[PDB]
């Protein structure tokens, strides 16, 4: 997430010719790190209120809300909007698969936890997995 | 009357109907069967309402269908009770509810029952099959 | 009611499928010595 | 820093390639082909790899990009969403052979990957490693090297049941199902012991003592029990009575036909025509 | 009166006729020819003819073709705006008055549809201050859409929102089981009525 | 002139050709040389199939070339 | 990694040069774990003296919380933003250890929050720092974590370690008695079942043949 | 040594296909061969297939009673079980792909084909079988390999039939095992009819030296994804297609017992136990991986 002094520190540093911004408003370079601030916090949030939202992207509430449906409409990220709680919806991560998944990563945990130990005492885990067949 | 009835004018269509059903009554092949046809529109009509509903309003419903609340509750019961609405009534608030059925527990359910019903029926044709073996019959004395 | 997602449903499920079973173990036996009768060889 | 999968199909297709050319040849030699797969945002798969035809003139290797272009057009008729990822080659550490062979590729995509395969080998684990360029400047001298990257097996149900097979080639059913579950869980076992008994003799006093290990064991036996949560409770008990049910009507089926041959048997005894 | 297809089939047979012998006429024909396009909407291709583009840039007569732009572009406010705004031009012609309604309407219909997709479950109010009409207008709108199957979803009155359908869930499974037990009862039933 | 004919399975045929001959010319003398009907075979030249009426020399005889052969069920 | 190289620069330093490398170690970005220049006999050695606050801080660090800290804020010295950041990240990190769904209520009395929006950029910042890898759920008000690192060990807490691995060998090893049992009995009651039917089948071959003669 | 199967001889080859001693006999091949690259292959392409059937070549040798496979590429027809072979695409294909493939160092020939089967068994159609008999009349050798990518990932075992047909007029002398496959009604009645004109070889697997050396080194860290498979989500849809084949088979022995191809009640019965069968075994594998994970409360 780009925060909004980031973003004013690189406007300060760039020349004034290459901020291009529409006549309407909404420059470029502002657009598309509000988009790009949509889409990683997409990745960081179960479900996030259009409150939140606004004070995260710094935006009014009401824009949060109009980019988050056309970037839903457009297909840049997956989500619903639940206007009467006026929350919106990112992936669901079910339960059974995060099952999966956590097992998965329980069992690099062993893995890696069993290099790191036959990285360093050798000769102790070899005596240990030679012994290990005969008990 | 037809124009009306597609674009959901329901309350002027019944009206229209109900002015032209003196004069339908006096054809000839047509006077039988006129109770049938105005009972079939008018269910029709009451069907076609709630389809985009989830929770209607009865007092909007009675007052676009000509009749009382308790007369519309009347009605929507003997409809819910048979045919195509699925919807409960709330006499409280006066409010029609659309009704969605669960499709497990209802499979569960009717699986269960099937299951009871075919141990009894195994049960009971064991013991036939033992007394027919047996050979257990009423005599005329 | 109820949402059949409890370990009391699955045992009942589990009671059904014992009733069942031995039924059909009693039906295989009582079926087996008709199988073996000589009357049953002839036709 | 990208993620890399692998797929066992890839290691297969290099192994295939090396054996053939030295029972071909008579005599080792090294082979060099390319890789495909996907690339989504910053994690790189590979699927399949195919091989290249190259020649050598003094010292040198190129790599024909004719034939290269023919088999590029050849596979995207075949894997349409399939793409290309890098080369590969069977050997030791990266040479400068291998680095003039990776400028060479360089000129057809921008940061094509590099894996190698060692078939001879002493150790215990994978010979497979993967690594990507790096162009840095030492010493006032610009040179691109290799940076190696981490990787992990990819995870597919046929290609699961496929290596297996391969690995195994070896009276019930419950049988089969059983022993592959029990060969899994006796390789965890043998690890968790393992670290157990490191854990205990660090303890105790045996060995030096590492910091860094022992945090790892703490952290890895804080991940029990996994998934605790009323939700995955509901989902599983969901799937078991979705099961039992399922189950019960099989029974009640295989019951129906057995009463079935019960009945035909008693009408055709105590039944007099 | 305009009897559906019939009636457009003969409006387009009868405006290439005058378009093949009535030369002079396309200054009143070109507005009766793009009213036709829009009603089609599936030309969509009138500034194809390059002849036409530099007497419709005289601006005496520019209405038709701003309400093409804003037509296929599919904004509702432009379009009244236009509508309003043009004078003497557009309201004053029975035969355009008779056939704005449901241009009118199309484009209203299509931005409704575009913005539903979203939202799971969006208030009315919302809606009507989108398409700038009432409350009552979008609910019938909403209502003539959902009976023609065009969106999915169902209207809450009671809290005035409409809630469409985005969950799916796996029913195939119990439709299959269901056909299952029935056929085990019925065998079951034949296999015991067997024995007598 | 005379061009081996070569198979995907493997087989080789020894056949004899003129240079002026049409491509359905070679099908019937390959027809006549194993047994194939002349409706169920596809020659391929250079990675090209040949539209049958196109004679031949403009393809490109060269003497000994070996044209691809593969089958067909024509409809069944 | 930083924590060696300030292990390498801190042989000859002592009294104030070691209090000055532990206030830099302790506000230096990235380094979270601190047992090894606690394990430091020089380090240790210090409790002697008036310097002792330094290596309470240094414990507070490695085995601690916000909590704690709050406690015992007199006897300690005083801490910047960074340092300050740094222990509720540790916090976060500690809850997160045995508690796999934390909710919002015991982020904010623990780490002393107000709104919730400085939680939640707190969270997104160890989020960030590779330190602790989850997900926030504002509808619930939980946090729900899939990763944590492990923290700083003492020495008895390996007893822990040692028992919960135990328990996951005997978990194992009665799965595997558990399968070998049920294959033994499936592969029996198959062969059971496939003699009694050769069984009948004889007797009927038998009774057959006695009668047709 | 085991790679010496790897080595292809071009003259015994040559001297095998100019003294044909498959043309006396008719049950010649009895042994199919098959490397695990090829296998593997095969598998992959027929999984990634999808729903839809997907077909490729095969590429490999003889000797002697037996055929041995060592490579398999896919052709694209776009797949989608068009009518039959290609737009000439594929004709194409083929022809571009062996060349290419002559010049690096694949120097064997191809020895069959290969197609997918998914849901329905590992069996020759009609026109399948029309397809073996014209290729066996005119190239020789040729073996036909059928593939089921969903029940192998239904039963965890690989459904892979390798067949071959016989000569037109010609009627095999009984000898019929015929083990019960179950086969869809939609697709019975061409099994029923085309079932004595081919023959079902015994298939068996090899491999190199290195591939078992890198098969048993993968193993260390392959063990993960057995323990986290969780076939019980990857495969329904299957099932539910096989509880609906099931219910209609069921009506129609209920027709049957009513009315006045033997004992159609056995064989739903025999589909019913395996689809049971399958779902308890991925049901247990579930609860052996909560005893195992779920309940080492720390
Ligand atoms: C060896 C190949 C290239 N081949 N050679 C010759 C012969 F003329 F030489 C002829 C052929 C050849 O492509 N046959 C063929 C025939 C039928 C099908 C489809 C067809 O029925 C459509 C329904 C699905 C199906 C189920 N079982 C066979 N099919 C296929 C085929 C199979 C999978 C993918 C694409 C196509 C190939
Ligand atoms: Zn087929």
């Amino acid at each position: 997430i780009i925060r909004g002094n980031q973003l004013q520190e690189f406007a300060a540093m760039l020349m004034p010719h290459q901020k291009a911004t529409t006549a309407d408003g909404s420059s470029i370079l502002d657009r598309a790190v509000i988009e790009h601030n949509l889409l990683s916090a997409s990745k960081l949030y179960n479900n996030i209120t259009f409150e939140e939202l606004g004070a995260l992207l710094e935006i009014p509430a009401a824009k949060a809300e109009k980019i988050a449906s056309q970037m839903i409409t457009e297909g840049r990220m997956n989500g619903f909007i639940d206007q009467i709680d006026g929350i919106v919806h990112f992936e669901t991560r079910e339960a059974l698969p995060t099952w999966d998944k956590q097992i998965q990563s329980l069992c690099f945990q062993v893995n890696n936890l069993l290099e790191k130990i036959s990285q360093t005492a050798p000769e102790w885990t070899a005596q240990a997995m030679e012994a290990q067949m005969a008990q | 009357i037809i124009f009306k009835f597609y674009e959901s004018k329901y309350a002027s269509c019944l009206k229209m109907l109900d002015e032209m059903k003196d004069n339908l009554l006096l054809d000839m092949y047509l006077a039988p069967h006129v109770r049938t046809l105005y009972t079939q529109i008018r269910n029709r009509a009451l069907i076609q309402y709630f389809s985009p509903y989830v929770s209607a309003d009865m007092h909007r419903m009675a007052a676009a269908f000509n009749t009382t609340v308790a007369a519309l509750e009347d009605e929507l019961t003997q409809l819910i009770l048979e045919g195509l609405i699925s919807a409960r009534v709330d006499s409280h608030s006066k409010i029609l509810y659309a009704r969605d059925v669960d499709q497990r527990s209802t499979t569960f359910e009717k699986s269960l029952l099937m299951g009871k019903e075919f141990q009894r029926r195994a049960k009971a044709m064991m013991l036939r099959a033992a007394v027919l073996r047996n050979q257990i019959h009423v005599k005329s004395p | 009611p109820e949402k059949y997602n409890n370990p009391a449903m699955l045992h009942n499920i589990d009671q059904e499928m014992l009733k069942c079973i031995e039924l059909d173990e009693r039906l295989k036996a009582m079926d087996q010595e008709i199988t073996v009768n000589p009357q049953f060889v002839q036709k | 820093s990208v993620s890399v999968a692998l797929h066992p199909l890839v290691i297969l297709n290099i192994s295939d390639h090396w054996i053939r050319m030295r029972s071909q040849e008579g005599r080792p030699v090294q082979v060099i082909g390319a890789l495909i797969g996907k690339q989504e945002g910053r994690n790189i798969e590979v699927m399949n790899s195919f091989e290249l035809l190259s020649h050598t003139v003094e010292e040198k290797i190129i790599i024909d990009k004719e034939y290269y272009y023919t088999k590029e057009e050849q596979f995207k008729q075949v894997f349409k969403e399939l793409e290309f990822l890098g080369w590969y080659t069977t050997g030791g550490p990266p040479d400068p052979s291998d680095i003039h062979v990776h400028k060479q590729v360089c000129e057809i995509i921008e940061s094509p990957l590099f894996l190698k395969l060692n078939p001879m080998t002493k150790h215990t684990d994978l010979p497979v490693s993967v690594f990507e360029s790096v162009i840095d400047i030492i010493n006032g001298e610009a040179t691109m090297l290799f940076a190696e990257l981490t990787y992990t097996l990819a995870t597919e149900e046929a290609e699961r049941i496929g290596v297996d097979h391969v690995a195994r080639m070896t009276n019930s059913t419950v049988a089969e199902h059983l022993i592959a579950q029990h060969s899994a869980i006796k390789m965890l076992h043998s690890r968790v012991k393992l670290i157990l008994e490191y854990v205990k003799a660090s303890e105790a006093g045996e060995v030096p003592f590492n910091h860094e290990i022992l945090r790892e064991a703490y952290a890895l036996c804080h991940c029990l029990p996994v998934l605790s949560t009323d939700k995955f409770k509901t989902d599983f008990y969901d799937q078991c009575n979705d099961v039992g049910l399922m189950a019960y009507l099989g029974t009640i089926t295989k019951t129906c036909n057995t009463m079935n041959q019960f009945v035909n048997k008693f009408n055709v005894l105590y039944d007099r025509q | 009166e305009g009897e559906f297809e019939k009636a457009h089939t003969d409006f387009f047979e009868a405006f290439k006729n005058y378009d093949e012998s009535g030369s002079p006429r396309r200054t009143t024909c070109l507005k009766y020819l793009v009213l036709a396009n829009m009603l089609m909407k599936s030309g969509i291709n009138p500034f194809d003819s390059q002849e036409a583009k530099p007497y419709k840039n005289d601006p005496e007569i520019l209405a038709m073709t701003n309400l093409v732009s804003a037509y296929q572009n599919n904004d509702i406010t432009e379009f009244e705006k236009i509508l309003k705004t043009n004078h003497s031009n557009i309201m004053d012609d029975p035969f355009i008055r008779e056939h704005i309604e449901e241009l009118l309407r199309n484009i209203r219909t299509q931005v409704l549809i575009k913005l539903i997709k979203p939202y799971t479950r969006i208030h009315i109010p919302f809606i009507s201050k989108e398409l700038n009409i009432d409350v009552a207008d979008v609910e019938s709108l909403l209502v003539q859409c959902i009976l023609d199957n065009t969106i999915h979803g169902r209207i809450d009155q009671v809290n005035q929102l409409l809630e469409l359908d985005h969950q799916k869930r796996g029913g195939a499974r119990y439709t299959a089981l269901d056909k299952w037990t029935n056929q085990l009862n019925s065998l079951n039933q034949a296999v015991v009525s067997k024995l007598a | 002139m005379l061009i081996k004919v070569k198979t995907l399975t493997g087989k080789e045929i020894e056949i004899d050709i003129e240079p002026t001959d049409k491509v359905e010319r070679i099908k019937e003398r390959v027809e006549e040389k194993e047994g194939i009907p002349p409706q169920q075979q596809r020659l391929i030249y250079s990675g090209k199939q040949m539209n049958d009426e196109k004679t031949a020399a403009d393809y490109k005889i060269l003497g000994g070339s070996v044209l691809h052969l593969v089958l067909a069920l024509r409809g069944g | 990694n930083l924590l060696e190289q300030f292990i390498l620069l801190a042989k000859g330093t002592s009294g104030s040069a070691l209090t000055a490398l532990i206030s830099q170690v302790l506000e230096a970005p990235g380094v979270y774990v601190f047992g090894e220049l606690l394990e430091l006999a020089n380090v240790q050695e210090l409790a002697e003296g008036a310097n002792a606050a330094y290596l309470q801080l240094l414990n507070l660090f490695a085995y601690g919380t916000y909590p704690d800290y709050i406690a015992n804020k007199e006897s300690l010295p005083e801490l910047s933003t960074a340092q300050q950041n740094k222990l509720k990240h540790l916090t976060i990190v500690s809850l997160a250890s045995r508690m796999k769904c934390i909710p919002y209520s015991v982020l904010l009395k623990d780490l002393e929050m107000r709104n919730l929006r400085e939680l939640e950029d707190l969270i997104i910042e160890a989020v960030y720092t590779d330190i602790i890898q989850g997900k926030l759920d504002q509808r619930n008000q939980l946090l729900e974590v899939d990763f944590c690192i492990g923290r700083d060990i003492r020495k008895k807490d390996i007893n822990n370690i040692v028992k919960t691995l135990h328990e996951w060998c005997d978990g194992c090893e009665a799965v595997l008695l558990g399968i070998e049992q049920q294959v033994l009995r499936a592969n029996q009651y198959k062969e059971n079942h496939n003699r009694t039917q050769q069984q009948v089948e004889a007797e009927v071959t038998n009774i057959k043949k006695t009668l047709k003669a | 040594s085991i790679d010496e199967i790897y080595k292809y001889d071009k003259k015994q080859q040559q001297e095998i296909l100019a003294a044909k001693p498959w043309t006396k006999d008719h049950h010649y091949f009895k042994y199919c061969k098959i490397s695990a690259l090829a296998l593997l292959k095969m598998v992959m392409h027929a999984r990634s297939g999808g729903n839809l059937e997907v077909m490729g070549l095969m590429l490999g040798k003889v000797d002697g009673e037996t055929m041995i496979i060592m490579d398999s590429f896919a052709l694209p027809v776009e797949g989608t079980e068009t009518r039959v072979n290609a737009q000439a695409a594929a004709y194409e294909y083929m022809a571009a792909y062996i060349e290419n493939a002559k010049q690096v160092g694949r120097l064997e020939n191809a020895i069959g084909w290969y197609h997918s089967h998914p849901g329905y068994g590992c069996w020759l159609s009609g026109i399948d079988v029309s397809t073996q008999m014209l290729n066996q009349q005119f190239q020789e050798p040729f073996v036909a390999v059928v593939i089921d990518p969903t029940r192998t990932i239904s039963a965890g075992k690989v459904n892979l039939g390798a067949f071959r047909t016989y000569p037109k007029g010609y009627k095999p002398p009984d000898e019929g095992p015929s083990e019960y496959q179950t086969i869809p009604l939609n697709k019975i009645e061409d099994f029923g009819v085309h079932c004595k004109q081919y023959y079902a070889l015994e298939v068996s697997y090899f491999k190199s030296s290195l591939d078992r050396k890198l098969l048993e080194l993968l193993w260390n860290k392959y063990w993960v994804n057995t323990l986290s498979s969780s076939s019980l989500l990857t495969n329904a849809d299957y099932t539910t297609g096989q509880v609906f084949d099931l219910s209609e088979k069921l009506e129609q022995s209920e027709a049957q017992l009513g009315r006045g191809s033997e004992d159609k009640l056995a064989k739903a019965t025999r589909d019913s136990c395996k689809t049971t069968i399958e779902a308890i075994h991925g049901l247990m594998s579930q609860v052996i991986k909560d005893k195992l994970f779920n309940q080492i409360n720390i």
